[PDB]
């Protein structure tokens, strides 16, 4: 039950990297707006930000959300950077993909997947 | 092949070799493209004796890694092999 | 003979090989000195340096010097040195003539699984 | 045929104007060689 | 306990009075091979395949039939255990038909892969092979009577588990013949299991002739509900298609069988 | 000290990539796959499995081939015991179901009772 | 004008190779090693083929390895041309790459003759080759050989004593032994800076020790030195090609282990181990014991290494493919620190650098 | 066994014997198996706490001298607790031999990086980053160096598909690449072709 | 032998064709449907059946290791001839 | 066993430092390139006139896929799947059944020649010499399904280029 730490030593700490690497995206997201000229808003992409960082808002793990930070800022170093293109950026947007079906009954109509 | 001997000469002059003698163009010197049928060797397993194929069996001799050491004197410091002997200069053309 | 090269890009040719080696191999066992005896890495190391540094004393000339240390040129056998002399002041701050840090899993080097 | 010429030259076809209905005197085609000639043309064989 | 001490290659092993070679053998770990033992038939002892070599002993024993003795090293992978298994398997493969390619045992064939990994690789036969007869027992189990080895699980299965008494073996010598000597329809409600213990093609299933080939398949292991006896089942299905029922082996139901209306 | 005390329960799922239809959704199967009766050699009932659950496979309008959308349907994985199976299907969200390794029991066998005296286990051929 | 940082942006053509081979067998996964290094495709080949060969604890029949080692020159001359003539190319030097692509249009026919496949041959196997030299081959490839001197002569005329070839090399991309050994750089990367090192001398292969050739060794660890280097390796390419031909044996090109290596269709349409070996070899595949390898050929870029790990199985359980390209890349931005933008497309060039192997 | 088997090289064996006896007594600390395999390359099996001391020993000690970095290397095995198997392929130039230093990892734990040691990994356990998912501590620039920008999921895993989660199309619509879940127009067909008879008898492993 | 469906399709040697309603027989719309003319179902009953003065014979499809693998065939049924499984020739013992 | 490229020292006499700084003024190597470009210039090309003029093959040569016959019209293929277990791309689709007369055919043998890797080892492991791969190689389509052959398609090329195939075949299969 004795580990190896990667950054942070407990679960405040790795908070405390959770909540710089927020600031961060949500510094970066109206540059990347801008110089990638994407059709959305500031505010849509900052609530994308939220909604990756609230996906992953159930660990209480700290070098799993060690390793979530890590990845974090190595897709902010890809967004800085122009290293991503327009696609890569967009592709947290699922616009093309249709709808799922959510409730049981759709579900049902269209397929066998539960 | 087919080159003047005016062409051939400026050729060979400008180019500074005799290049008739060492054509990139291939001609009837080359292998015909219609061949007579081979009768390919067998190899030496093609036996009708003394063949058994226990006593040749290559798959079935290696063995798994010898464990040297594990966890479950004044002794010669030694090296994974004898040291590399240096390369000799070439006696052909060593550019020296 | 005063070698013009080494033929090593960037490994620069030794006026004096032998007072540098006798220097490094001194040096080494300076350094090497402070490793506890029970040390197999100090044995080991206090052999081949003192094998070296006999060859080096035992010997004016700089070609047959480099054809009995059998280490190449004798500016790498520079270079092997410095090397030896900076891995043994690591090895005193790692400290690995120590037991085991860890035993591995009971079924980790086990292959095929 | 011409044996003088070099190891590529040396064997051509002149193709058709009429192959299958279709005009081929500018329309050329490397497939409008038949399998018997096939083998000649791209040297797999010295026998016509 | 009277367990007595055995040694497959050296190594100790504790085995009950009356235990065959072939058991004491697989307490280690270590399958012989074999074509007509099989564990849920009566030994027959012919195919000699399992012929092993029990050391200060100059003789190959049949361990699929002979019972172990206290003190006994069976050495599995000695010299003259390999000649015994390649001899055997030169004279099982003399007669038998090139017909790998239109077989539908090919891949699943214990022919093939124990001459893969017990036989040897090439043929000193420079002789005419024999071709058998086929024959007629249903419209279940297709029948090609030269790819028979003669191991007798057609003849067991029939006497003893399926009890029927009409396979058996006609003729002497090479021209032994198993079948039924008349143009007689093999039709048990258990009649189908006879091609799980064919070792070789010669009882193959006639709807999935022709049909797949087990390397394609993928093993779905599910549950038979044509009667309530729950039996056991694999389904393997090629591109999402049913191609076959195989059983499953399972102690304490069928214990490796299955009826034809679930086959 | 340089070693921390973690007493959460070993997740990764967040860290693999995978969407949360193919981990939430997916019912993982741990066993040791079944001896092909065909055949008579048990090397391949050694090791246990993880498979997934089959999904959808369907017909190619074109060319009538199996096309899928399952990307884990040729998955299948090989472990040494069942708790190695059972700690990496717990590592990674997997719902699973554990069928016990089959092992066929040890049987009785004896040449001499084909030709018994009063037994019903005589043969009537060999 | 001055380059400050170099970054390789790679995995553009990454296509997951060595996660493809985990699912299919040893002879399946053999085409894959062509299309890694696809202008060295054989060399690739024969070192896949001799890390199945090293774990099968079986080896080739004496004319397998001589093909082997006949075609792996003809091969390296191949590589060299691609690089030489592309790396005049990108610098602006045009006329040599069509001068001596014909001679590489001849080599991509012996590959076809001796195939039937201009590029991936899928020919050098494990246990051997395919299928053996077809009768008139070895007459036209002493005839290439005898005339090739004559085009390394012509293209060392237009490029070596070129003022403009040496002012774009001369000064341009050094590496010093240590930093080469250190950055895991092999070949020609490691010969310019003066490391004597091959692997075709040191830990020889399939019959090189019995070939006599010498290895250029650089003076600066430039570009130019290592040009130099490889246009003397197509010379030893041609001296080897030449000790081939003459010192080839007869006899079989698999090894006679038909488990290993598929018997003739003659033998497999006649007798019944052959056709249940063949069939067994063409579906299953043969099974590699357990164990883990690293063989490391010397290719003409540097050192292909492959390794293999196989769990008992058919297919490999792991086969990591190490590539020179792949260190060299990496080094390119100690090697571009000091240079232009004009001098970063000749490191490029002279790191031999296909990016199949790159990327994988 | 002349023709057709492999000559056994007994002399690398026990030289490789040797050595490994030789690395294994002075580095107790760290090395927990050396075993050399019968075609003669030998591995020694460390704690993963022993990255830099074995390879700086390597690299530095005159009966070592192993200055190349060959091949940087991770391998899956879901079986084990540390899953990854990393794999340092090394090259002596001056004793013309090779060492295989084998550690391992789990998805937490952070291998310490070797490029204070080589300079040729950068870009190799940058690599294992990418595929395997093995983070290197005190790394110079770990990032993705083989995948696409946005790719999620490393592929070398042995739980990750053989196709990915997501496939690549142009859209007309947006007119943008866009990705999309995957759905092949024919399936991989998978192929159980293992014999279910015993290959190798001396690699049984032993019963329960 | 190919016959020809009522929707003026032809059908395959295997015996493929598509229905009246089924929307797939739009790829055929202004194009052909690539079928082979040459059945081998009736190529092979055209052949005649060899009269072999054996109870045993072989076949390997003629051409030696051109063919088939050779494969021996069991004539003791005077009811039906004895077919090679590979190339579909037929033989009967001639008494 | 080994030598030196470029260590070679200048000589610094009069002689041949007049000859390099003639060699500088008077760019005395730019004009053995311009002579060596002007050598190719009165050479004839290596150019063959295609399409009139073929590129030189051999009987190995791996295009375009059959399926063959035996010399009675009966097709070769007994549905044995080992070239679609070989098949290292899963090019090959095969399915099966038997037919009216009780033979072992199939009724779907697919090439995709998109996947197909054109390596012959389908030809190699057939054992009945039914699909091999011809001689063909001009057949460049304009539409992406053109290149899914079905089992039609492939018997229509045997059937096209079976009087090619069978000589190459009897070219080769001494060396098989
Ligand atoms: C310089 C001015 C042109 C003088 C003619 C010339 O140089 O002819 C090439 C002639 C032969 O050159 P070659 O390429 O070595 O001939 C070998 C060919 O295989 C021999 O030629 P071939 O075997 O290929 O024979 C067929 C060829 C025969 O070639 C000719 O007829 C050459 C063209 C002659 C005009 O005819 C053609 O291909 C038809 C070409 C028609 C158009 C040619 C250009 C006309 C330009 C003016 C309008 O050159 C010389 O004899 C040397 C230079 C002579 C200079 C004369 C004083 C000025
Ligand atoms: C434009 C598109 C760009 C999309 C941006 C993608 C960024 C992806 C970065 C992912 C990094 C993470 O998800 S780290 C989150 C993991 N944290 C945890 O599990 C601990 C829980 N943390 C939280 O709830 C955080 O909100 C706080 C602020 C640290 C604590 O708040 P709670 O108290 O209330
Ligand atoms: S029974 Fe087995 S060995 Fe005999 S033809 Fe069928 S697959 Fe081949
Ligand atoms: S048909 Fe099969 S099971 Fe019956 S005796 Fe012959 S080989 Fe044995
Ligand atoms: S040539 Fe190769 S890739 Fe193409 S169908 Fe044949 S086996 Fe498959
Ligand atoms: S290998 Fe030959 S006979 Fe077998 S299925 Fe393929 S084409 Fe048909
Ligand atoms: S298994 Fe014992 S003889 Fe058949
Ligand atoms: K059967
Ligand atoms: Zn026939």
């Amino acid at each position: 039950t004795s580990v190896k730490p990667i950054f942070s030593r407990d679960m405040n700490e790795a908070k405390r990297r959770v909540r710089e690497l927020y600031r961060a995206w949500y510094r970066e997201v109206p540059n990347t707006v801008h110089l990638f000229q994407l059709d959305i808003s500031v505010k849509q992409g900052r609530d994308k930000v939220r909604e990756m960082f609230k996906k992953n808002a159930h660990v209480t793990d700290p070098r799993v959300v060690d390793l979530l930070v890590i990845k974090g800022k190595m897709e902010l170093e890809e967004t800085i950077n122009v290293w991503k293109q327009r696609t890569h950026v967009m592709r947290f947007f699922h616009e093309t993909e249709a709808p799922r079906p959510k409730d049981f009954l759709s579900k049902f109509y269209v397929g066998h997947d539960p | 092949a087919s080159a003047t001997r005016l062409i051939q000469g400026l050729r060979n002059w400008a180019s500074g070799r005799d290049l008739q003698a060492k054509l990139q163009l291939r001609y009837q010197e080359i292998s015909k493209r219609t061949q007579p049928p081979p009768k390919l060797p067998v190899g030496p397993s093609h036996r009708l004796s003394n063949n058994y194929y226990c006593a040749r069996d290559g798959r079935r001799e290696a063995m798994p890694p010898s464990i040297v050491m594990s966890s479950q004197s004044e002794k010669k410091a030694v090296s994974p092999a004898p040291p590399i002997k240096r390369w000799e200069l070439s006696q052909d053309e060593p550019y020296l | 003979l005063l070698k013009k090269t080494t033929g090593l890009v960037g490994l620069a040719v030794c006026e004096t090989p032998h007072e540098r080696l006798k220097i490094l191999y001194t040096k080494i066992l300076d350094v090497l000195g402070h490793i506890p005896k029970n040390a197999a890495y100090r044995k080991y190391t206090e052999q081949i340096t003192n094998e070296k540094l006999s060859i080096v004393k035992a010997e004016p000339d700089v070609k047959k010097l480099e054809e009995q240390l059998q280490g190449g040129q004798i500016e790498e056998v520079i270079l092997q040195a410095e090397n030896e002399l900076s891995l043994a002041r690591k090895m005193i701050q790692w400290k690995p003539w120590e037991p085991l840090v860890e035993e591995p899993p009971a079924s980790q080097w086990k292959w095929p699984i | 045929e011409d044996n003088k010429q070099f190891f590529g030259r040396h064997r051509w076809v002149i193709y058709t104007t009429e192959m299958n209905g279709k005009n081929t005197f500018w329309d050329v085609d490397g497939s409008m060689v038949p399998p018997e000639w096939h083998r000649w043309l791209h040297c797999m064989t010295d026998d016509p | 306990s009277n367990l007595i001490e055995v040694f497959v290659d050296g190594q100790s092993v504790m085995v009950e009075p009356g235990t065959t070679v072939l058991q004491a053998c697989e307490k280690v770990g270590m399958q012989i091979p074999r074509f007509c033992y099989h564990e849920r038939l009566s030994v027959a002892g012919n195919c000699r395949m399992c012929l092993v070599e029990i050391e200060k002993a100059p003789k190959v024993v049949a361990a699929c039939a002979m019972p172990v003795m206290k003190g006994w090293n069976i050495l599995t992978n000695s010299e003259k255990t390999k000649k015994a298994r390649e001899g055997v398997m030169e004279f099982l493969l003399a007669n038998h038909p090139l017909d790998c390619p239109i077989c539908d045992q090919g891949g699943e064939c214990d022919l093939q892969d124990q001459s893969m990994m017990f036989g040897s690789d090439r043929s000193r036969f420079l002789e005419g092979k024999r071709a058998v007869e086929d024959k007629n027992i249903g419209p279940l189990v297709k029948t090609i009577m030269t790819r028979c080895i003669q191991c007798t699980r057609c003849i067991r299965f029939a006497s003893e588990i399926a009890g029927v008494d009409d396979l058996g073996t006609t003729g002497r010598g090479n021209d032994m013949q198993v079948g039924t000597y008349i143009e007689k329809m093999f039709m048990s409600e258990l009649s189908g299991n006879i091609i799980d213990i064919c070792p070789v093609g010669a009882l193959t299933s006639k709807p999935y002739a022709f049909t797949a080939r087990p390397w394609e398949t993928r093993k779905t292991e599910s549950i038979d509900v044509m009667d309530a006896v729950g039996s056991n089942i694999v389904v393997s299905t090629r591109t999402g298609e049913v191609m076959r029922i195989l059983p499953r082996m399972h102690e304490d139901i069928n214990e490796e069988w299955i009826s034809d209306k679930t086959r | 000290t340089q070693l921390i005390t973690v007493d959460e329960k070993l997740d990764i799922t967040t860290l693999t990539g995978v969407p949360e239809e193919h981990i939430k959704t997916r019912k993982a199967r741990i066993f040791v796959p079944a001896r092909n009766n065909m055949q008579s050699g048990v090397n391949n009932t050694k090791k246990w499995k993880m498979e997934f659950d089959t999904r959808e496979r369907w017909e190619n309008p074109l060319m009538g081939w199996a096309s899928t959308a399952d990307p884990l349907s040729n998955l299948v994985l090989t472990f040494s015991t069942k708790e190695d199976a059972i700690a990496f299907a717990e590592k990674n969200g997997w719902s699973y179901d554990v069928e016990e390794r089959k092992v066929p029991k040890p049987k009785s066998k004896s040449y001499g009772a084909n030709f018994s005296w009063n037994k019903r286990t005589r043969v009537s051929t060999k | 004008e001055m380059v400050r940082k170099c970054d390789p942006h790679i995995g553009l053509l990454h296509r997951g190779t060595e996660k493809l081979i985990e699912y299919k067998t040893y002879l399946q996964a053999l085409p894959y090693f062509d299309r890694l290094d696809y202008v060295s495709m054989m060399c690739n080949e024969q070192a896949y083929s001799l890390a199945v060969e090293k774990l099968l604890n079986i080896q080739p029949p004496p004319r397998a390895q001589w093909i082997r080692v006949l075609f792996g020159e003809i091969t390296r001359l191949l590589n060299h041309i691609m690089a030489v003539t592309t790396h005049a190319l990108d610098i602006g030097a045009m006329t040599p790459f069509f001068w001596m692509f014909e001679e590489r249009e001849k080599m991509f026919e012996f590959y076809e003759r001796v195939s039937g496949a201009r590029m991936h041959a899928a020919y050098v196997r494990p246990g051997g080759v395919h299928q053996d030299l077809p009768l008139g081959l070895m007459d036209d490839i002493y005839e290439f050989s005898k005339n090739f001197s004559l085009r390394i002569d012509e293209l060392e005329e237009m490029l070596t004593n070129n003022r403009i070839w040496r002012n774009r090399t001369v000064d341009i991309g050094v590496v010093t032994a240590e930093d080469a050994l250190n950055y895991g750089f092999s070949g020609v990367m490691l010969r310019g800076s003066g490391i004597q090192w091959d692997l075709r001398k040191t830990q020889p292969y399939d019959v090189y020790d019995q070939v006599e050739f010498d290895v250029p060794i650089g003076s600066r660890g430039d570009c130019y030195d290592r040009y130099l280097c490889r246009v003397e390796e197509m010379r030893q390419s041609i001296r080897i090609i030449s000790q081939c031909l003459n010192k080839m044996p007869p006899g079989e090109i698999k090894v006679d282990d038909a488990k290993v290596s598929p018997p003739k269709r003659a033998e497999m349409k006649t007798s019944m181990e052959s056709l249940i070996h063949h069939f067994k070899l063409y579906t299953e595949g043969y099974q590699v014991p357990p164990g883990a390898t690293y063989t490391a050929i010397e290719a003409p870029k540097g050192e292909f290494g492959v390794y293999l790990v196989s769990d008992g199985s058919s297919r490999p359980y792991r086969c990591k493919i190490k590539a020179p390209g792949f260190a060299h890349l990496a080094g390119l931005d100690k090697m571009s620190k000091g240079h232009m933008l004009a001098d970063v497309v000749a490191i490029i060039g002279t790191q031999d650098i296909v990016f199949g192997e790159v990327d994988r | 066994t002349r023709p057709t088997v492999r000559p056994r090289n007994d002399v690398a064996h026990k030289q490789l014997s040797a050595f490994g006896e030789y690395v294994a007594e002075i580095l107790p600390k760290y090395v927990q198996q050396v075993q050399v395999s019968c075609f003669s390359e030998l591995e020694i099996c460390i704690h993963p706490d022993g990255v830099i001391p074995v390879l700086t020993f390597l690299r530095d000690h005159s009966n070592a001298q192993f200055k190349s970095l060959a091949d940087l290397t991770a391998v899956d095995i879901p079986t084990r607790q540390n899953r990854f198997e990393i794999v340092y392929n090394l090259l002596s130039l001056r004793f013309n031999s090779r060492i295989r230093v084998k550690t391992y990892t789990d998805e937490l734990t952070p291998v310490e990086s070797s490029v204070s040691v080589y300079k040729a990994a950068n870009w190799y356990e940058r690599e294992i980053w990418d595929m395997f998912g093995v983070f290197f501590a005190n790394h110079p620039d770990l990032r993705r160096i083989l995948t696409d920008y946005g790719f999620e999921g490393h592929p070398f895993r042995k739980d990750f598909p053989l196709s990915g989660y997501v496939e690549l199309r142009y859209d007309d619509e947006v007119k943008r690449v866009v990705a999309e879940p995957v759905e092949l127009a024919q399936e991989f067909r998978k192929f159980d072709l293992n014999s279910p008879w015993e290959a190798f008898p001396a690699y049984r492993q032993p019963p329960e | 032998g190919v016959r020809t469906s009522p929707t003026g399709e032809k059908v395959t040697h295997t015996g493929q064709v598509y229905d009246d309603e089924d929307y797939r027989r739009v790829r055929f719309v202004g194009r052909q449907k690539e079928v082979n003319e040459n059945f081998a179902i009736d190529l092979i009953a055209e052949q005649p059946v060899s009269q072999v003065g054996s109870r045993v014979i072989s076949c390997d499809g003629g051409g030696g290791a051109l063919g088939h693998p050779r494969v021996y065939i069991n004539l003791d049924k005077e009811t039906k001839t004895g077919t090679c499984g590979y190339c579909g020739l037929q033989f009967r013992q001639q008494h | 066993t080994y030598k030196y490229v470029n260590l070679r020292e200048p000589s610094m006499d009069m002689k041949s430092v007049t000859d390099r700084a003639a060699q500088t003024l008077l760019w005395t190597e730019l004009i053995r390139g311009l002579g060596m470009t002007l050598s190719y210039l009165f050479r004839e090309p290596a150019t063959i006139n295609y399409p009139f003029e073929k590129g030189p093959l051999s009987p190995r040569f791996r295009g375009e896929h059959a399926l063959r016959r035996y010399p009675s019209g009966e097709e070769r293929c007994i549905a044995c799947k080992l070239c679609e277990a070989v098949c290292p791309a899963q090019a090959i689709t095969i399915e099966a059944e038997p037919r009216a007369d009780g033979s072992r055919r199939t009724t779907r043998y697919d090439i995709d020649m998109t996947k197909c890797i054109y390596c012959g080892f389908c030809q190699e492991a057939c054992p009945v010499d039914a699909i091999v791969e011809g001689p063909n190689f001009e057949f460049s389509t304009e539409t992406h399904e053109e290149l899914l052959y079905n089992k039609e398609k492939l018997l229509n090329n045997g059937d096209k280029w079976e009087a090619e195939i069978a000589a190459n075949i009897q070219a080769d299969y001494l060396y098989r």
